DNA sequence: CCACCACGCGGGCGGTAGCGTGCTTTTTTCGATCTTCC
DNA sequence: GGAAGATCGAAAAAAGCACGCTACCGCCCGCGTGGTGG
RNA sequence: UGGCGGUAGCGU
């Protein structure tokens, strides 16, 4: 099974998941463990952020690769726009304080 | 409420043997001269004013034109209360 | 963009601030046409347009109107990811209780009402009236009345009090109360009251009151009135493709809140009675708690096939929820999944990939490329010819992957190694090849193993892959140091088979002139590979200067060894490959290779080793066939001797002679002899058995045996595995644990019985269940380490600190199990090193402790180096590089950035699959020739001059000749000694004796013994013994004794021929040695006795996975062994009636330490001795808590990692200490407060230590005193919740509590860590990203 | 081609500031048109650009000072080409 | 005039009752002594 | 000599139980009520 | 081409 991209989620905006759907293979909890063991922060960073959930990063890293630029945007993970979502559904206030 | 079941008084029997009320019952109110939603037909999404029961299959409202108000009647599905 | 996370309670006004429109209708998408309801849960003027740039009623549908809103439909023409952002509202017709604050334990309602929950459950659900309005009338402000009770107080006042039901009560109860006065009336009693619990009470609620009151929450806006509605898109309807929709749970539980809230304002709305309104807003509060947390109180809403609903609060916990699922792991694009093969032929850097598992997964590479060649103009273009396969295509795929590093991880990446970097080879196939030598680091056997492979796609992740993840940067193990690309299988055969010599071998005796030669004449087949020659050869000296230095000399060596000195670099000495070169010699000599030479030779050598070690074990053609394995021609013999013997005691069993456990235990050890026979018979036969006749005569030689070749040299199995081939299996354990009385005799070259085999298949499948069954306990107990120590990173060069831990090589019993050398290697020291007797600078004070040093120090006979620990390291928010010593995976010290504490994390959890979680002396022993110390010893000469020892932690110490502690043994108080101190003794002698089945009391007098303070039938019994018939006394213990005689407690008092108590020499009052329970005293009235006699009789699994757990979760052992927490003797109070009362007086202070024993446990301690501080008072294991309290944070740190490095050598896994050294100072970071000083932390807190430390140092410049703080052992658990950053203990587990406390709180969250950052989706803080997110740091500076 | 990089990591002496390095000179080679000033043998930006730590013509100071040098040459151009 | 294609309000399901039921560890509460005094 | 703090064991409630991957099955509100076609 | 619940299997 091999996938570069293909469909997605529609509503974590993750990869699927299978052969059959034609998903990508999970990155769990013990590989970025292991990551984070090599020290490795700009691959866990454009493994988090620009190949899963970073629609503009997705779309970005796609036209730049074509265009042979090599750059990473990190933007921002639509897993935690989901979960901050779903705290404030619960009636309990969560936000970003930019200061 | 409680492991026990509730016990009412009797009180509440005899006040509610003597309920005789008059109401108006919200989600059937298409009163004459009542504003009601149309949201299907030639008119979807237009508010217009029910103004006598015509027969029982269609309803009748002014329905609302760009210029102006008319009389006319159509089926009671069409629209909703607002 | 942001630099910190708010959490905190919304308001209801703020909530509908949120939210752009209300929720009134259940209806969610109309059937007919795919459109939602006007104000349903899908409504398109709510949330937004279902199609982009498009509205509802198709007025407007171009990108022109954006910005605008409908006035026909009222809909706004704009994206349609405005839908996954926009909120609803619902009106709620009554307050309901939120139920995470509600029943979360400990309720925050309830213990901000000061009530207890009961009473706030039974009026919330409309149960019992509660007043609001206390007024002149006996009732209080708060009082709980029934129905009755209501109407009683109604009666009697009218409008005087007010009493109400449900949630609105509540409301009013919080609105109208006042948090200052509150919190200061509480701070005025705790002050005033004395309780230990009422204070631990009043502190938390003072704490709670006081985090209210500085957050700008309020508590009236804890009851729910307007509840919020999740947007659509994370609620979808997906098409079922058969005109039906898949509605969630989530829809489900707000079209129940829907109906019941429209239902319940109808009521209302008609006036409907007392009982049907309280009924209906029940009802709604059900359905609200339901919505919000489905299952916490009462029954689960059940699904439609009978199952519990997904509330709101089951999507965010658990495994299945957003924070361990979506957000911690993800699934990621340019990744792929393949089974693994072996390539022989690859390098240390390159793995296999197949054609077109690479074209798909460099498909983005290719079009680039393509469009850049010009071959394509468009991305259709591309596509197609990238799907036509045309050769230009495997051009450009070869062109894109010539240096681009790919990611090989496996399924269960335990530690770091599981995923590593290697250079992508294209070959023609559908299975990707991997290195053999990697193998052992991937723990992956090609039976079946599939791996996943990802794609690196930007600069950096190239860089970083090539520099620090691949392969061949990676071959110590972090964990030990030990290196990993070794030969495992084949190559140590092969090796092992070249660099072996025969006798008679062919070529035998001839001279070489050098390797050359010698390969050429064994491929022309003119000698024999074993033959024994002499070769000149010349090797190269590494010359001090930092030079090759070659001296050529005549070798007697075999043609193989010469012909594997090719490969060996110029650097390595000739004698590393002059032997049979086993699989420890081959590690050994790449060892050897990686420290002299360095590491780009290394790899080459490992190359070449596997190469030349594959080519000559296929050239040997070595099998495995049914006449290798050999019986042995005595094991019948041994067999029918057994047997007889086996017979005759049973025999005499039957005679009675010998009972049935003694003959048991008879016929296990004859059994176990006879198999220890028949192995070593065995082995002989199958070791040198071999007879090679040489010229003029025979002779014996190793055996050439293919069995034993493929054994001894370490290849594959091991002694108990061939003891399996040939000789007998021997015994086997039932289910149940104990040895079956009949062994296996059989071979597994012969055939075994039915009988025999069912025996041996108990212990298969229990090995079996037990791997299945603890590979979880493995995963979730390295799960817990990894979080426990997942903001531990390394950002700092040197505190300054001068205290370390006293690290001496470990003994135990009559054998070093570790010595000095490798607990110490890799480490520096906490202060200068001085030499034995000469006071003279070994080592300065700061130097890094590498082979060299190690050697030095060794040199001299030193034991003890004080060594700076991580637990010591003085730098707050992480560790400095010097506190914590070598990086354990490269030469030098480790660099700032890296995250040590996963390292750790991962290094003690990866040996959790070999562990196991089965469960299932009256002298000392001398082993080795020296001198014996004696430490914490008062001893005391007896009648016959023997020396008995007055001190219960007396350790005898046996030193060899150079003044190094060899041996350590802990003799029991009150034996005899055989020889003095101070005199050097020989192996197998005894030195002391004692009794252990019971002991005797010792008298440091000599003189008479009486019978005094003490009447028979009150406190002792003159009983007659039961075969000597002599009249002893025996003590009464406080339950059968008279109440006369209460007061009057048994001691013997030795006496001088006066008649008056001896008096202790030095010691003021007299000597009365008390007479504990079961005392027995043979001696009469008035027998002369000497000092050190024997005066009264005093009568007297844990390993594996689960003892780690124990260790680490700081688990009560169930039985603490009680501990002196003041120096001063001891004296018994009052018995009470169940637990004795023990007080302690220091000869100087005070007396305020009385302690509650109980009765049943033994007392160590008698009534008139003499104890210091941490002192074992009764037998049993240390509490971990006991000991940081009393021996400080060196002790409990020392105990831990002792029994955690015991436990691990029982399984035979050696790991490092810095590991152990680091989860035991996460541990350790918490702080309690005593005095409150000048600081304003309180007295009852407990806080960050950090916080702690750094408040106290700017109290010391400012010139204030300093607050007192005692550090507190909190298990990995509590540590890893209770910790600054709500986040990590959120997304570990017990996410309601945590974020029940985060919101009433109103905590602030910086990231400042690992595991935030991952969620949030930066760079992470370790590392190379360290160094950006650094500056960022100074960037806030100004 | 680079089977390992320990002399470069001894040159820059810490190893996690050579991958900013490593990757800052591959950005300025990839996408800033420069040219190298290692002799290239087919080899790929992020190779050439560790060849070129290798024997320490490119390093963060060194890289740096060419950097604040081509900004004011640039600076420079642009006033005389204004003025 | 009978089978079968929507449908739109409720909620444990079904029944003139009862159904559940082979884990361990941690935290909270509670009755019962107790015990200790003012 | 009765009331409040101690405590103490005994009982009850809450949370967790490894990672990836593959394949199949079943379902995607049920039910009293209603209108319409074979 | 979306989810779950159950079952079975693979590698540990
Ligand atoms: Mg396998
Ligand atoms: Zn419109
Ligand atoms: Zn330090």
């Amino acid at each position: 099974h091999a996938r570069s991209t293909g469909s997605y989620s529609l509503v974590t905006q993750q990869p699927l998941g299978g052969k059959a759907q034609f998903g990508g293979q999970r990155f769990g909890e013990m590989e970025v463990w292991a990551l984070e063991a090599y020290g490795a922060a700009y691959t866990l960073q454009e493994m988090l952020t620009v190949k899963s959930d970073d629609v503009n990063g997705r779309t970005k890293m796609y036209k730049n690769i074509v265009d042979g630029n090599h750059q990473m945007e990190p933007g921002m993970p639509e897993s935690f726009n989901v979960l901050l979502k779903e705290i404030r559904s619960l009636g309990i206030n969560i936000e970003l304080e930019d200061e | 409420f409680g492991a026990s079941p509730a016990i009412v008084p009797s009180a509440v029997i005899h006040q509610l043997s003597v309920y005789k009320p008059k109401d108006i019952v919200d989600p059937a109110t298409p009163y004459p001269g009542d504003k009601v939603i149309i949201t299907e037909g030639a008119f979807e999404g237009f508010q217009a004013i029910f103004t006598e029961p015509d027969g029982e299959a269609r309803s009748m409202l002014l329905l609302n034109l760009i210029n102006k108000e008319i009389k006319h009647s159509v089926k009671n599905t069409e629209f909703r209360k607002l | 963009e942001f630099d910190a996370i708010k959490i905190a309670l919304a308001s209801p006004d703020m909530i509908r601030s949120w939210s752009f429109g209300e929720v009134k209708k259940p209806e969610t998408i109309n059937y007919r046409t795919f459109k939602p309801e006007r104000d349903g849960l899908f409504c398109a003027r709510i949330f937004g347009p279902v199609k982009d740039y498009e509205c509802l009623c198709g007025k407007y549908k171009r990108l022109k109107h954006r910005g605008v809103i409908c006035e026909k439909c009222g809909v706004e023409v704009t994206q349609t990811k405005v839908r996954r952002e926009r909120m609803g509202h619902i009106e709620l017709a009554s307050p309901t209780a939120h139920i995470w604050f509600l029943k979360s334990l400990p309720s925050r309602i309830g213990l901000l009402l000061d009530m207890p929950l009961r009473d706030i459950e039974r009026v919330l659900y409309f149960e019992s009236y509660v007043v609001i309005e206390g007024g002149m009338t006996n009732l209080e402000r708060q009082q709980i009345l029934t129905e009755e009770q209501y109407l009683d107080a109604l009666e009697e006042f009218g409008d005087e009090f007010d009493a109400k039901m449900g949630a609105e009560a509540i409301q009013a109860l919080l609105k109208s109360m006042d948090l200052e006065q509150e919190c200061e009336q509480l701070r005025e009693e705790l002050n005033e009251t004395n309780s230990e619990t009422k204070r631990k009470k009043l502190t938390k609620r003072i704490k709670l009151l006081e985090a209210f009151v500085q957050s700008g929450n309020k508590p009236e806006w804890m009851i729910l009135t307007v509840l919020p509605v999740l947007p659509p898109d994370l609620r979808p309807l997906v098409p079922l493709d058969g005109g039906r929709f898949a509605t969630s749970d989530l829809n489900d539980l707000y079209r129940r809140v829907i109906n019941r809230n429209n239902r319940l304002k109808r009521l209302l709305d008609l006036a409907a009675p007392d009982i049907i309104v309280r009924n209906e807003k029940r009802m709604l509060q059900e359905a609200v708690d339901a919505l919000l947390d489905n299952g916490r109180r009462g029954r689960a809403i059940t699904g439609s096939n009978k199952r519990p609903l997904k509330s709101l609060a089951d999507m965010i916990k658990g495994k299945q929820g957003r924070f361990r699922q979506n957000l911690l792991g993800k699934r990621v694009d340019y990744s792929g999944r393949s089974v693994i093969t072996v390539g022989p032929y690859l390098r240390l850097h390159q793995c296999g990939l197949p054609k077109k598992m690479a074209l798909e997964l460099f498909k983005p590479f290719i079009y680039g490329k393509l469009e850049l060649r010009g071959l394509a103009t468009t991305i259709k273009a591309a596509k197609k010819m990238v799907e036509r396969e045309e050769a230009v295509v495997w051009d450009i795929l070869d062109e894109v992957i010539r240096e681009h590093p790919v990611l090989l991880n496996r399924a269960p990446t335990l530690h770091r190694l599981g995923i590593q970097a290697f250079e992508p080879v294209l070959i023609e196939g559908k299975a990707i090849q991997l290195h053999p030598l990697v193998c052992a680091a991937y723990n992956a056997d090609f039976d079946g193993d599939q791996m996943a492979v990802h794609v690196p796609l930007t600069l950096e992740a190239q860089l970083e892959a090539r520099a620090l993840m691949m392969s061949t940067n990676n071959i110590l193990s972090p964990a030990n140091g030990e290196p990993i690309i070794v030969p495992s299988q084949d190559v140590v055969l092969g090796l092992y088979y070249m660099t072996r010599d025969c006798v008679n071998a062919k070529g035998e005796g001839m001279v070489l002139t050098g390797p050359k030669e010698a390969e050429r004449l064994y491929r022309s087949g003119l000698a024999s590979l074993h033959a024994r020659v002499k070769v000149r050869i010349t090797e190269y000296e590494k010359d001090a200067n930092g030079e090759l230095v070659a001296k050529t000399s005549l070798k007697d060596t075999t043609v193989g060894r010469a012909i594997l000195w090719m490969i060996v670099p110029k650097g390595l000495p000739y004698s590393i490959v002059n032997q049979a070169l086993g699989k420890k010699a081959i590690s050994k000599m790449l060892n050897t290779c990686y420290r002299i030479l360095g590491l780009k030779p290394t790899v080459i050598f490992a190359d070449q080793i596997m190469y030349t070690g594959f080519a000559y074990a296929a050239r040997s053609g070595a099998s495995v066939g049914i006449d290798d394995m050999v019986i042995p021609e005595k094991k019948h013999e041994i067999i029918s001797e057994a047997e007889a013997e086996v017979a005759e005691i049973q025999e005499q069993f039957q005679s009675g002679l010998v009972t049935a456990g003694e003959r048991y235990n008879k016929v296990i050890d004859i059994w176990a002899a006879a198999n220890d026979r028949v192995s070593k018979a065995m082995m002989d036969n199958l070791q040198t058995e071999t007879v090679i006749n040489r010229d003029g005569q025979e002779e014996k030689q190793v055996s050439f045996n293919s069995i034993y070749m493929m054994a001894d040299s370490g290849a594959r199995g091991s002694a108990a595995q061939i003891r399996q081939l040939a000789g007998m299996r021997g015994l086997m354990a039932k289910p149940d644990g104990s040895i079956i009385e009949t062994p296996i005799t059989a071979n597994f070259r012969e055939g075994l019985n039915v009988l025999q085999y069912f025996i041996s298949t108990h212990g298969a499948r229990k090995g079996l269940a037990d791997t299945a069954l603890k590979t979880a306990n493995s995963g979730y107990l390295t799960r817990r380490l990894v979080d426990v120590a997942q903001d531990l990173v390394v950002t700092e060069d040197d505190c300054g600190t001068h205290e370390g831990i006293m690290m001496t090589p470990v003994i135990e019993g009559g054998d070093v199990k570790e010595p000095l050398r490798d607990r110490v290697l890799g480490r520096v020291t906490a202060e200068d090193v001085l030499k034995p007797g000469t006071a003279d600078i070994l080592v300065p004070r700061n130097t890094l402790l590498h082979e060299q040093w190690c050697d030095l120090l060794e040199e001299n006979s030193v034991d003890a180096v004080k060594v700076r620990s991580v637990v010591s390291c003085d730098t707050d928010f992480g560790v400095c590089a010097h506190c914590y010593g070598r990086d354990l995976a490269r030469g030098h010290i480790i660099n700032k950035g890296e995250a040590i504490g996963v390292i750790a994390a991962q290094s003690i959890g990866e040996p959790g699959t070999q562990l196991t979680m089965r469960t299932f002396e009256s002298s000392i022993q001398v082993k080795n020739k020296g001198s014996i110390k004696l430490s914490n010893v008062k001893s005391v000469v007896n009648s016959s001059g023997k020396l008995v020892i007055t001190s219960r932690n007396t350790e005898l110490k046996l030193i060899d000749e150079f003044g190094r502690t060899k041996e350590s043994y802990k003799v029991p108080y009150g034996a005899v000694l055989a020889k003095g101190d101070g005199e050097q003794v020989a192996g197998g002698e005894t030195v002391a004796n004692w009794d252990p089945h019971t002991m005797p009391v010792i008298t440091e007098v000599s003189g008479f013994v009486r019978f005094t303070d003490m009447i028979d039938g009150q406190t002792i019994t003159r009983q007659t013994d039961e075969l000597t018939g002599l009249s002893s006394l025996v003590v009464l213990d406080s339950a059968e004794r008279t109440a006369g005689g209460k007061d009057l407690r048994p001691a013997l008092k030795i006496v001088d021929a006066q008649g008056n108590d001896v008096l202790i020499p030095g010691t003021d009052m007299p000597a009365q040695y008390f007479l504990p329970g079961k005392a027995i005293v043979q001696l009469e009235d008035g027998v002369q006795i000497s000092s050190g006699d024997t005066l009264a009789r005093i009568p007297q699994i844990t390993g594996g996975l689960p003892r780690v757990a124990d260790l680490f979760e700081a688990r009560r052992p169930k039985e603490p062994a009680i501990l002196a927490e003041i120096s001063g003797i001891v004296s018994f109070g009052k018995e009470t009636k169940g637990k004795r009362r023990l007080v302690i007086t220091p000869v100087d202070g005070s007396d305020p330490y009385e302690e509650m024993i109980p009765k049943w446990r033994q007392l160590n301690v008698f009534e008139g001795e003499r104890v210091e501080r941490g002192d074992v008072i009764s037998d049993g294991p240390e509490a971990p808590h006991d000991i940081l309290r009393l021996r400080g944070v060196h002790a409990v740190t020392r105990y831990i990692v002792n029994e955690v490095q015991d436990v691990y050598r029982l399984q035979g896994v050696k790991i490092n200490d810095k590991h152990i050294e680091v989860i035991v100072r996460q541990m350790l970071r918490k702080a309690t407060i005593v005095n409150a000083g000048s600081s304003d932390f309180l007295e009852g807190e407990q806080v960050e230590y950090s916080r702690v430390k750094i408040a106290n140092r700017e109290l010391e410049a400012n010139g204030k005193v300093g607050a007192t703080y005692s550090r507190d052992l909190l298990g990995i658990t509590k540590a890893s919740l209770a910790t600054e950053s709500f986040i990590s203990a959120a997304s570990f587990q017990e996410t309601t509590r945590v974020l029940t406390e985060a919101a009433v709180a109103g905590k602030r969250d910086e990231l400042r860590g690992l595991k935030e950052n991952v969620i949030v989706g930066r760079l992470i803080p370790a590392g190379t990203g360290y160094a950006y997110h650094q500056d960022r740091m100074r960037r806030r500076a100004a | 081609a680079r089977v390992t990089v320990q002399d470069a990591v001894e040159k820059i002496g810490n190893r996690f500031d050579l991958v900013l390095v490593a990757a800052r000179r591959a950005r300025q080679m990839q996408v800033g048109g420069k040219d190298p000033l290692v002799p290239e043998e087919n080899d790929k930006t992020t190779v050439i650009a560790l060849r070129e730590i290798e024997e320490g013509l490119i390093n963060n100071q060194i890289l740096d000072v060419r950097e604040r040098q081509e900004q004011q040459e640039q600076e420079a151009a642009e006033l005389q080409a204004v003025t």
